[PDB]
DNA sequence: GCAGACACTACGAGTACATA
DNA sequence: TTTATGTACTCGTAGTGTCTGC
């Protein structure tokens, strides 16, 4: 029964050439799984080039839509592997994971038997989907997953969206690093001339940069809007291109990076910026990442070219005025964190924190956004004092 | 115990998508998917009172008028939106075989998803990839942020819109040729300019001043419902002549019962979204405010905190 | 032990003649040990007050008073998070410190209390450090000592008392212990080189000892002990004056902000500022000698020194209703670079 | 002497009352009349109500002198009903003016006499009079039948609706996972009179009730081994637990149909 | 489809579930073994290991509690702990289990009903 | 070299299963009279003291002397496999790093050997104040513990007060009070029930809930609980078993 | 009848967010 | 290694009570 599919299911990769973009990716991670037998009996040890042999296990991570979940399931299917795919709707702590796939590690498949020439009918690949969905932390599953990378008997693959998580950390170099990237215009262009083909509607050539650029290279949300449109009105060119834009904006969450740089941005405070970026964007923007953009702002609101300078005053008197708006900031964040816990004074300390000390800073940038030092340094203080009151102990 | 009888809001609640009034291009699309059927996953996001929760509900008995009560499955915030219900009850709904028209599929609604915990999302995630030719979802929040960005992936983001005044307007005569009511254009008027867009606000204020006096006129509406603070603190904020500030406070803030944290938060977000003065002076402005906010918080909540940080923004406005 | 400073130590009241008004005050105090309030003595850093307390305490309880025992407590705090802290107990009384985290500390002494207040007939409590606790600490420690007054007797030793809350200080005693005088410190360390053996020739060494600890017995012990060890145990008379890495590198900092006022010189003063956070010391102390070390400068004018100076006190004001440390220096750093 | 002297003849009794009614309501009142010990509490959501009367018959020797009110909290008391056996006997002791009672566990088997006191509480609920006397359906079934039906009806969804028609009594369950529908009618058995059915219909009743609360009804079915349902539209549900000498009877109020 | 098994093993379900129950609190790995007439039930785990040896024979009195086996091949099987008491959660229906054990094929847990059966398929772990 | 083979794995099952909670690590330092052993909690307020002699085995011989540190999950684990009419044979070697507890039934049916390696947990302060108590008294077990189970239910200090032959367990707590008191009854039917006291002079001693809960695993060990109460010295609840006895040492909390 | 085998409510501990 | 109460969620845990069958 067609006809009735989502856009994204009917016309998906069935192949390993129909999966647009990343050609590189998904052809390591081909090559990867299929030298696994060979570096199994070579004990992990010896590796190529690319290093695919000491690698046990292989996990995919990059921006949603753009084909981790296909182009794994297409190589799974396509060396004669059987799939065993697993997700956060099914509960994965420590006991349902210890009696989970803790016995099909080292275990081979049953359906394989009457399911056949295959040479790799009779064993497992872990497809673990949405291994960023969970979210316990300590005892969790990720450090049951860390231990079943350590110790494996069948491939293992991960998808996530981004490793900068901290909960993320203890995989750090136990599993192959393999990335997608968003996707280039010309593979997108040519798979939605076919579906402008397949779906009879008019798709123009030069709209589509722009319908690309709005999602974000996001290729399944693409593909929806392009239905929703021709749902009603199949035909699209200059005239409506602006209004599909300001209404399927994709509106992602910006990165911790991303927060700072947009906001040290000299364009915005202008009075043209002003209008078009608005205070509250402002504030909306500080309470993307209001944990670490208050730091953000300050390990870098000195290394700025200023140009929203007044006439008159000096780079360092506009430095020194927003240091002191962040020490103002200091105590109004000491407040909201204390016994009494006044979290209505969030807005604030966002104004305080990240919004003016930045309004006196802005411009182009010396150099590239450093990463909040303070937190290394803050651990390496902590580790000092431990130290510090260990020999108070021991001297009396 | 008297009986109540239904008020206006649900009296007379939309059941067509032509009924609802507003984003005209909205409900055209809604009205297309209406008559084609194939319903692909929505995540409806906008201000409160607008008309969301209204146009899926409407849609949803459209699509599946004789299966309704079978093929819908509508869950909230009062419901136990966890894991562990998630899971089960969505699956057990998504794999649920209800041989419907072929061109209606089920549709779960789930209002309300802002307040959703992130797992529960997650799971979602898994639950409409799976189930995708048989079960759509279909969203329905205030703020679209709070929901995660592969869900947003896989949807169809429809946003709308605050209505216009004409659109409130044509409602609200509506409703007054439906019921027979006496009504002055002012007061229909002041009613539209207390809504501010929230159609339900209006509908309330309509039946609130209806009840009490009989006619829609302005005096009547003013007496109903009073003039909104942000107004007020908004004109409070923007004049100079400090000592008109502060009689202004003292005479439509402080004798009128209104405490000082509301007047000190009021101030916050108008000075926020203040847009005749420039962007300085807006954050010099919020930083007073701000201090005074902690003196209020911490404690001090008189009258003269709040003359004081009218002292300041005068002085910062005269430019010392 | 190898340090002269913890073995050349007073014992009693009798071996303290370092001031003779404070020594028959405590010996007024100790006569009637029946009816002694709580204590409070308060005074700058290093002029002895705990050998004060240690000797009121053999005067009052009798000897023994010396054999600590370092036993070690267990706490429960919030979530998973324990903590460890070691009392340093003893027969007749108990010391008990701040030395845990400082947001949690009111569970500890608090329990601290309540247990010893159930078992002469009373045994004396001495915090040491009291003005780092926090003020709700404070606040529960009020009703305690106030409620039992025949079992507990809290001698509270602290310097720069002004973060204790009124009502401690209402209901604590308060003894004043200034700070040593040249001729003190000059009697002292001359006490400890004639029972010692260091080729000394001069004393105008020991005066300028005296003069470089500023009223300070433990820092000019320090020294001594230092550079007798570097001098082979021979003191020179024009031996140089050794100075901690933490004034040194200070000294260095006022130096560059002196010298340069430049957004480099900024930013190597933020990586300056942030090693000295790191190397454990008080951002109250840090900001002090920052700023009695850039009001030294002969090049600075006095209206410069006075801009410098009230900035100090703002944003040693801030520091104290902070919780980074760094912000406030750094603001501060960024004022005086303005103003200079 | 205490002015309340109140003799219970096998403990087991009074802890089987209390557990009858320990988990919907969790604060009641006693009024000690002469009389008897009678109770009357509603829970926190204000749906459930517990009527109790407890007569002269079943105490072994029972002395009230002046109207006693003794407002309780349930867990506790059910605490100190589990601190005993049921070979013992109970006694509850209040004197004028009382700020807790003494509970008497006492046998003469072996002298283990054990005293426990249990604190009053303030709960001033003046309340009002059951004003329900005319109901359409009154039927009783045994108490382990209705129990089970209640019990295997609760899990398939969370309204149970209950319907009366000539000599046809009938459970509808109709939830998320599937439906019920429980259909007995009356008969008499002649060899187990304590196992037969009756029914009295006057007018239709057509009502639907929580699953929570009529679960809590049920739990109460190890009290008596028979049940009197007493329905009727615009009137709560009577759900009656026969006593040796009174009675606990529940009122349930009935979900809204629109 | 139908293939011959290198041995057939079959037990009471209550003692195949005591045992297994006994073992599998022990290791999460059970190696079956069926060699000299002798099965081998054997577990080896961090705790320590464990080991079980039965001997078929024929009861008279009852030949319900009887061990019957017949010997083909020689086997060498691995299998876990969860899925076995899975496996025997439904040993109600059957006095006696029918396991049949094969090198390269999946175990066939066998429990006879009146009229009909409940066969498991557990494939065995590598060896 | 050690071969201690019971006659029914069931006194080992229940012995273990009489300090499961009071202890997790305990040190076996196994003799030719038996196996005795010492442990205390993690609170330091606790102690437990286990005494099995030769008399209960069947067979026994222990030629050297072995402290075997073992620990008490893996023993429940394995003392749940077994059941009745199996004879436990603990067996140990000449440095036996992992042990061996086999399962020998009447039939050869199904013969099971298990191991159990041996954890490293330092030999404890061996202890041996006897100081004497003022008072004796001994009542059944499931007596002793139904009384401290509902008195535990409404408080969390159990006081037990011994005066002119009546001792009257009262635990005061904030739902109300709870107060018992026995009478020194003598069974003649059954003399295994009874309550005997020798009160040579008053005592009255408060106790902490958690630590009088967790000693009443034991009862399963002995009918009859025999206590013996010092005003300073901890107080001896001991549990007879056939061979020796299983005593607790709780230091009184006042 | 007693001991298990189950499902059940309940308690404890840990992560996560906290203004639009 | 940070914030530092209160709330909500989620989990595994230990008791608690009820039904089967030796
Ligand atoms: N390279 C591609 N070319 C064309 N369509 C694609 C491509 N990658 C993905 N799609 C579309 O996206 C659908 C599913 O993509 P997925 O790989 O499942 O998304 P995803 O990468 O898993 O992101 P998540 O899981 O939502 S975070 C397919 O059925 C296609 O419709
Ligand atoms: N476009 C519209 N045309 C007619 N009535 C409308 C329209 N929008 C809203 N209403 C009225 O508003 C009420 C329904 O409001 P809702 O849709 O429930 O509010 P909402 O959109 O769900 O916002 P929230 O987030 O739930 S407060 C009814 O009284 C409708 O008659
Ligand atoms: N009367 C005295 N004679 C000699 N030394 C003294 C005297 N009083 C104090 N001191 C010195 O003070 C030092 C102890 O100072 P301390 O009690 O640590 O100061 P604080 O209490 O401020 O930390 C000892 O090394 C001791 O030598
Ligand atoms: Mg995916
Ligand atoms: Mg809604």
């Amino acid at each position: 029964r067609e006809e009735d599919k989502l856009w994204t299911v009917k016309y998906a990769p069935t192949n390993l050439q129909q999966v647009c973009g990343n050609k590189g990716s998904v052809m390591k991670l081909k090559n990867w799984l299929a030298n696994w037998e060979n570096s199994k009996k070579n004990s992990f040890k010896h590796a190529g080039k690319d290093g695919s042999g000491v690698f046990r296990a292989a996990m995919l991570y990059g921006p949603p839509g753009i084909g981790k979940t296909t182009a794994a399931h297409l190589v799974a299917q396509e060396l004669g592997y059987d799939i065993l795919e697993q997700n956060a709707s099914d509960v994965r702590s420590k006991t349902l994971l210890n009696a989970g796939v803790k016995n099909a590690l080292d275990n081979m498949s049953v359906v394989g038997y009457f399911k056949h020439q295959n040479l790799n009918g009779k064993h497992f690949v872990i497809i673990m989907d949405e291994v960023d969905g969970m979210s316990g932390g300590d005892r969790g599953g990720v450090g049951q997953l860390a231990q079943f990378c350590r110790k494996t008997s069948t491939p293992l693959i991960l998808i996530c969206n981004e490793r900068n998580l901290p909960k993320m950390r203890p995989f750090d170099r136990v599993c192959l690093d393999i990335q997608f990237r968003r996707p280039d215009a010309n593979s997108i262009k040519s798979r939605l001339m076919t579906i402008a083909i397949r779906e009879k509607f008019k798709l123009d050539p030069n709209v589509i940069d722009r319908l690309i650029q709005t999602t974000r290279g996001d290729i399944r949300q693409v593909i929806n809007l392009l239905s929703t449109i021709s749902t009603t009105t199949k035909t699209i060119n200059h005239e409506n291109i602006n209004e599909i834009s300001k209404a399927w904006e994709k509106n992602i969450a910006l990165k911790p990076f991303d927060i700072a740089h947009k906001m040290l941005d000299g364009q915005i405070y202008s009075d043209i910026g002003s209008r078009n970026f608005t205070l509250n964007d402002k504030i909306a923007l500080y309470f993307d990442d209001f944990d670490f953009t208050p730091l953000m702002i300050q390990e870098n609101y000195l290394s700025t070219r200023p140009s929203v300078l007044k006439p008159g005053q000096s780079h360092l008197e506009a430095v020194a005025e927003a240091a002191n708006c962040i020490s103002l900031g200091d105590i109004v964040e000491k407040k909201i964190r204390s016994s009494e816990q006044l979290w209505s004074l969030l807005p604030l300390h966002a104004v305080l924190s990240s919004v003016y000390p930045a309004s006196k800073v802005a411009g182009h940038m010396a150099g590239r956004i450093n990463f909040t030092a303070w937190l290394g340094q803050n651990s390496k203080s902590a580790k000092y004092y431990r130290l510090l009151q260990e020999i108070h102990y021991h001297t009396r | 115990t008297l009986s109540l009888q239904l008020p206006w809001v649900e009296k007379y609640r939309p059941q067509v998508l032509s009924d609802i009034v507003g984003n005209k291009e909205t409900i055209d699309r809604l009205q297309q998917i209406a008559k084609d059927g194939n319903m692909p996953h929505m995540i409806i996001s906008g201000m409160p009172g607008i008309g969301k929760t209204t146009s899926v509900h409407c849609l949803a008995h459209e699509l599946l008028g004789r299966s309704y009560a079978d093929g819908v499955l509508e869950l909230n915030a009062s419901d136990d939106r966890g894991i562990d219900v998630v899971r089960n009850q969505i699956k057990h709904f998504a794999q649920k075989k209800l041989h419907l028209p072929p061109g209606k599929h089920k549709i779960v609604i789930l209002d309300e998803a802002d307040s959703m915990t992130a797992g529960a999302q997650q799971a979602l995630r898994r639950t409409m990839e799976l189930y995708s030719n048989s079960t759509r979802f279909a969203f329905a929040c205030n703020q679209s942020n709070k929901i995660i960005e592969p869900l947003q992936s896989r949807c169809a983001i429809l946003r709308y819109s605050k209505l216009s005044d004409e659109d409130v307007l044509k409602r609200l005569l509506q409703i007054i040729k439906l019921e027979d009511v006496k009504y002055t254009n002012d007061g229909l008027e002041a009613i539209i300019f207390t809504a501010e867009g929230d159609m339900r606000q209006a509908i309330n204020n309509l039946q609130s001043t209806v009840a009490g006096h009989g006619l829609v006129n302005a005096d009547n509406v003013f007496k109903i419902v009073d003039s909104p603070h942000p107004l007020i603190v908004k004109k409070m904020l923007l004049a100079s002549n400090l000592e008109d500030s502060i009689q202004i406070l003292r005479t439509d803030l402080w004798k009128k019962g209104y405490s000082s944290i509301d007047i000190v938060t009021t101030s916050f977000r108008v000075t926020k979204n203040l847009a005749q003065v420039k962007e300085s002076v807006r954050l010099e402005m919020i930083k007073e405010i701000g201090l005074t906010h902690m003196r209020i918080l911490e404690g001090v909540g008189t009258y003269l905190q709040l003359a004081s940080m009218l002292a300041k923004i005068h002085k910062l406005n005269n430019k010392a | 032990m190898s340090l002269w400073v913890d073995k050349y130590r007073p014992k009693s009241l009798n071996a303290l003649s370092h001031n003779e008004e404070l020594t028959n005050f405590l010996k007024s105090l100790s006569d009637q040990p029946r009816d002694l309030p709580h204590l409070l003595l308060y005074g700058p850093n290093g002029t002895g007050k705990k050998t004060r307390c240690m000797a009121l305490l053999e005067s009052i309880f009798g000897p023994g008073v010396y054999r600590l025992k370092i036993d070690v407590r267990q706490f429960v705090t919030a979530s998973n998070r324990k903590l460890e802290l070691n009392v340093v107990s003893s027969p007749y009384h108990l010391e008990i410190t701040p030395s845990d985290m400082g947001n949690n500390d009111r569970i500890v002494i608090q329990e601290l209390l309540k247990e010893v207040a159930q078992m002469h007939r009373y045994k004396c409590v001495i915090i040491n450090e009291a003005n780092s606790l926090t003020k709700d600490a404070q606040a529960a420690l009020r009703r305690t000592m106030e409620k039992y007054s025949k079992n507990i007797r809290l001698i509270m030793v602290c310097d720069s008392m002004s973060p204790i809350i009124a009502p401690i200080k209402s209901r604590c005693l308060l003894i004043r212990c200034p700070a040593p005088s040249d001729s003190e410190i000059s009697t002292i360390l001359s006490d400890v080189v004639t029972n010692e053996r260091i080729q000394l020739e001069t004393k105008d060494i020991l005066k300028r000892i005296a003069q470089a600890s500023n009223g300070n017995l433990r820092v000019s012990l320090l020294m001594l002990e230092s550079m007798a060890l570097n001098n082979e145990l021979a003191l020179k008379s024009s031996s140089p004056i050794i100075k901690p890495d933490w004034i040194i590198v200070i000294h260095k900092l006022t130096r560059k902000i002196v010298k340069e006022r430049s957004v480099n010189s900024l930013i190597e003063c933020r990586a300056v500022l942030y090693d000295l956070l790191a190397h454990c010391i008080p951002a109250n102390i840090i900001l002090k000698e920052l700023t009695f070390s850039l009001l030294d400068v002969e090049t600075l004018n006095t209206t410069n020194k006075s801009s410098i100076i009230e900035y100090s006190s703002v944003f040693d004001e801030r520091l104290s209703l902070g919780n980074k440390a760094i912000f406030h220096l750094e603001g501060f750093i960024a004022k005086v670079m303005c103003c200079l | 002497a205490s002015m309340l002297e109140a003799k219970f003849e096998e403990a087991s009794l009074f802890k089987r009352i209390i557990d009858g009614f320990k988990d919907c309501v969790q604060l009641v009142n006693f009024q000690c009349k002469e009389d008897g010990i009678i109770a009357q509490a509603v829970d926190d959501s204000r749906v459930l109500l517990v009527s109790l009367e407890i007569g002269v018959e079943a105490f072994q020797e029972y002395r009230c002198d002046h109207p006693v009110t003794l407002g309780m909290d349930l867990t506790s008391l059910s605490k100190i009903l589990r601190c005993g056996n049921n070979t013992d006997t109970l006694t509850l002791i209040a004197d004028n003016t009382p700020d807790s009672i003494i509970l008497l566990f006492e046998d003469t088997k072996k002298d283990r006499i054990a005293e426990y006191s249990l604190k009053l509480m303030d709960i001033d609920a003046d309340f009002l009079k059951i004003e329900e006397l005319q109901y359409d359906s009154t039927l009783s079934l045994p108490s382990s039948e209705f129990s089970k039906i209640v019990r295997d009806l609760s899990q398939l969804s969370d309204s149970i609706n209950i319907m009366i028609t000539k000599e046809t009594i009938k459970f509808v369950a109709d939830g998320d996972i599937g439906s019920g529908s429980v259909i007995i009618k009356p008969f008499v058995d002649m060899e187990h009179p304590e196992t037969s059915i009756k029914l009295e219909m006057d007018q239709p009743v057509d009502l639907t009730f929580g699953a929570k609360y009529l679960l809590d009804i049920i739990k109460g079915s190890s009290l008596s081994d028979r049940v009197g349902i007493r329905l009727s539209s615009e009137a709560p549900a009577l759900f009656q637990f026969d006593l040796k000498s009174g009675f606990l009877q529940f009122f349930l109020a009935p979900k809204f149909n629109d």
